[PDB]
């Protein structure tokens, strides 16, 4: 409630801020290699159905 | 020569992504992350309120 | 004393706050498995596909349930949980003598959400009625988070109070 | 009235301050996740309607 | 696609916040939050003159 | 590694009648381990989320 | 407490305005669609045509 | 006058802009349509006239 070894919201704005973060980066990889499944981590069977019919 | 055209075509529409609407989720991400930012550092000041009492 | 001993009621009350919580933040990523299960089971659904195709997302889906029951049996917070089901209600303090703040368990584990352990589709007919049953298992798991938000809710309402 | 063991307005002061904490914290959330349903903690029933449509 | 593209406006309409609200809001809140602390200082030292009667 | 997709260090064809049966093996060479990147892929997606709860 | 109601009430009118938009996003399909049937049986109507064009 | 908690200017403000907002809104969407009537919601006994003459 009032904390000073600790502040709670502040790590709830951190964990929207990183949630931020991360979203921005999926946006730069998909920006940049001009896909939204370029590897089998963004999607396991679409990433493997692109490359066999690749 | 025709069915190779259209298996690239397919693979395409399969892994390739529309990119306009990046085009702005990009700039929107960038504003979110600079309100998260500062949202964040609003958060960080909250505790310190309290020497004021002292 | 009947002052003193609010101090106890008031930290089963935060207590209880951050059960739900840890129970939420697990019941994000269930929610997300459910709907990357859904569209794997939409997608094999369609005829089109080769045997291929339908192995990879028939795999994908298998993946992402163990995922799921791996995410449904992590979520408690000091040896109590109120998303694996390992107790019926938990009774939080809210009063001098100690009457029962109800917050009853909504189990998110793959049996408490109607799926098996082993549950899977073989073939597009599978996939299609898959499609319906991993529907209504991420509706009754929104409910069931809904519940817990609200039951989170008088928590803080109750402490407020007290 | 008069005290020394305890001041009761002082208290009323600090459940006013706590109050406006709260409703700070609420607001910095709300700004620093883009939405006014950020969780089910929020509104459950309306939060499930944002989530099921999702 | 216009579906989707409806779907995703339906849900940002359930979801979205009225950010230009929350800015007025934030800027409220602060001064509210500053007023409290100040008011609570003040409310600490109510009782304290009592050592001047003696 | 060559003999976890079925083929052999010594693997070759020494004529087109053993290259049209090498067509159909290094196309099921090629099956497994697509498949196999797309599971290791979906069980890195499963470490991040299991680092984000944690 | 009646300002407070209001909020049900404007989400409410931003569903009908998304249940329009999809029902509109619907029918220009169908204008479409019945511009062609009319081609189609206007096309038909010609005496002159053969049993396999009509 | 002075308050912390309401000021009524910057709701003003708030509405003449989203009223800006929604007449740029229908700018833009008549440049990139090229049409005063785009669709139905636009103007019905024109856009009726106008795909019946079409």
């Amino acid at each position: 409630l009032n904390s000073i070894n600790t502040n709670p919201g502040a790590l709830l704005a951190l964990q929207n801020l990183n949630s931020t973060n991360t979203e921005l980066a999926a946006t730069q990889g998909r920006i940049n290699t001009g896909k939204k499944v370029a590897n089998a981590k963004d999607n396991g069977a679409i990433w493997s159905m692109a490359k066999m019919q690749s | 020569g025709k069915l190779q055209d259209s298996l690239d075509a397919g693979v395409g529409n399969l892994v390739d992504a529309d990119l306009a609407k990046e085009s702005a989720k990009l700039q929107s991400l960038q504003t979110k992350q600079q309100l998260g930012v500062q949202a964040l550092s609003i958060a960080n000041q909250t505790p310190q309120t309290i020497l004021s009492l002292f | 004393a009947t002052a003193s001993s609010l101090n106890s009621v008031k930290d089963s009350l935060q207590r209880g706050q951050s059960t739900i919580d840890v129970a939420l933040a697990a019941g994000d990523t269930i929610t997300d498995l459910l709907t990357k299960m859904k569209e794997k089971a939409l997608a094999a659904s369609d005829t089109s596909l080769n045997t291929a195709s339908f192995n990879a997302l028939k795999a994908d889906f298998e993946s992402l349930r163990d995922q799921l029951q791996k995410a449904a049996t992590n979520a408690k917070f000091n040896g109590v949980s109120l998303a694996d089901g390992s107790t019926t209600k938990l009774s939080f303090l809210a009063n001098e003598d100690g009457s029962n703040f109800t917050v009853t368990a909504q189990t998110l584990s793959l049996t408490g959400i109607g799926l098996t352990a082993t549950s899977t589709f073989t073939d597009a007919a599978t996939a299609k009625t898959m499609i319906a049953t991993i529907t209504t298992s991420l509706q009754t798991a929104t409910n069931k988070l809904s519940s817990l938000g609200t039951s989170s809710v008088g928590l803080d309402t109750h402490l407020t109070f007290v």
